[PDB]
């Protein structure tokens, strides 16, 4: 379905190797960067800005925000994820601490619950998706469910610095 | 509280005041130089747009922009040199047939 | 072992690509309206009467009645000079009333086409169906032809008397 035009507009990947690879690691956190930064510049270029994120020295550990949009007011939360060493082939696990607790689709520690959909999909293309397609179809999709129903759920309110 | 019929009048001055030296319009900052919530502030906002009172649109951001009546034009017009348009081509042409500045 | 040729090189790369996603996030954002914003423009136009559009059924283009009665001609063109007006709607996407509302235009002013029972017929069609027929009349009955080309009588007739020669 629409998938389609969001996966079709990001870089695939190449190097089937993670963190403990002495000699290839480096060469997918390349192909890391590279992809990523394409989906950030298409991002922009379009008006949809929606997260920031860095890295440790050696990309094993990420560390960063996103933002939903929702009856014109914006819900920001942190975020955070550590390579596995089954990587790319083990697909990593995105924390949302904040939530922790506020929504079913979740584990212990802010891990997300994804659909189904997604484990089949991932394996299915290994080694070609990488963090981009994590956030594009993992944490975008999952904030695109979780966050307009927990708003009307009355379990998260819009914060401003104030009162009325 | 709510605000008097004075208080929601320096509310319209600020903003028409927004408008003419920026344009474009962050509705949490026009909040905040007036002391509202963002929430209230865009409500305020709608209303003054359902009364005709002001012209413009806010984006899915939250962000206000007005349109000039020479902007509507060149849209109608862009409409028309193209035939067919998809509403997200519109949206793509926007950077170049708006102004996001004075 | 703990080196391998190139690593030096590689790891200055992420020094260097590291540094580009940071500037890449801090980069301003191209601005677009909302399609919601695009929408309410257009909603204005049409009320300030200074633009007549139409919308697809499936809500996503805006096709004005000019490009209407273009892609009209295009479909005779491909079509071939017969075309069905009901089939038109699939083919535009948009609903029948407003190709319906464009057919007075296409006959009068082109003055090429004419109507006949929801379908539109053309010079270049008949000029070529006399073609055919003459390839009877040198080798060889409206009725039968009326039949053969499910055509009214009347209409056929009057196209037939000015083609013979």
């Amino acid at each position: 379905e629409a998938t389609r035009r969001v996966v079709s507009e990001i870089p695939v990947l190449k190097t089937n190797a993670g963190p403990r690879d002495r000699e290839l690691w480096v060469q997918r956190l390349k192909e890391e960067y590279q992809s990523l930064i394409r989906y950030v510049e298409n991002n922009k270029n379009a008006d949809n800005d929606w997260f920031r994120l860095e890295s440790n020295k050696e990309g094993t550990r990420w560390f960063g925000k996103c933002w939903y949009i929702h009856d014109l007011l914006k819900y920001e939360f942190d975020i955070e994820f550590d390579i596995p060493i089954t990587y790319p082939t083990t697909a990593p696990e995105i924390a949302v601490p904040e939530l922790d607790g506020k929504t079913a689709k979740m584990y212990r520690g802010g891990k997300i619950k994804l659909t189904d959909h997604f484990k089949p999909l991932w394996a299915r293309n290994v080694p070609k998706f990488g963090l981009a397609h994590l956030m594009a179809l993992g944490l975008g999709p999952w904030l695109a469910v979780e966050i307009p129903d927990l708003i009307q759920k009355g379990v998260i309110q819009h914060k401003e610095k104030c009162n009325q | 509280e709510t605000m008097t019929e004075e208080q929601s009048q320096s509310f319209l001055t600020e903003f028409i005041n927004y408008i003419k030296q920026s344009k474009v319009v962050l509705l949490e900052d026009l909040a905040s130089q007036v002391g509202l919530r963002t929430q209230d502030t865009i409500n305020r906002i709608q209303d003054l747009l359902a009364e005709g009172t002001i012209t413009g649109v806010i984006d899915d951001r939250g962000k206000f922009i007005y349109i000039t009546p020479e902007e509507l034009a060149a849209v109608a017009n862009f409409i028309r040199q193209r035939g067919r348009v998809s509403i997200a081509e519109l949206a793509q042409a926007s950077n170049s047939l708006i102004a996001w500045g004075r | 072992n703990l080196y391998f040729q190139g690593m030096a090189d590689a790891w200055e790369e992420i020094r260097r690509l590291a540094a580009d996603f940071q500037r890449a996030q801090f980069a301003e954002a191209t601005q677009r309206l909302s399609e919601r914003n695009c929408i309410e423009i257009v909603n204005k136009l049409i009320a300030q009467k200074q633009l007549e559009v139409v919308h697809t059924l499936d809500g996503k283009e805006y096709i004005t009645p000019a490009q209407i009665s273009k892609e009209m001609r295009d479909e005779l063109h491909v079509r071939g000079g017969r075309v069905n007006i009901v089939d038109l709607q699939q083919v535009i996407n948009v609903d029948l009333i407003h190709i319906e509302n464009r057919i007075g235009d296409i006959i009068k002013s082109e003055k090429h086409v004419q109507l006949v029972l929801g379908q539109l017929i053309d010079e270049n069609y008949l000029d070529r169906l006399a073609e055919e027929v003459n390839d009877k009349l040198q080798e060889s009955t409206i009725s039968e032809l009326c039949k053969t080309y499910d055509l009214p009588g009347n209409f056929l007739t009057q196209a037939l008397t000015q083609r013979l020669g």
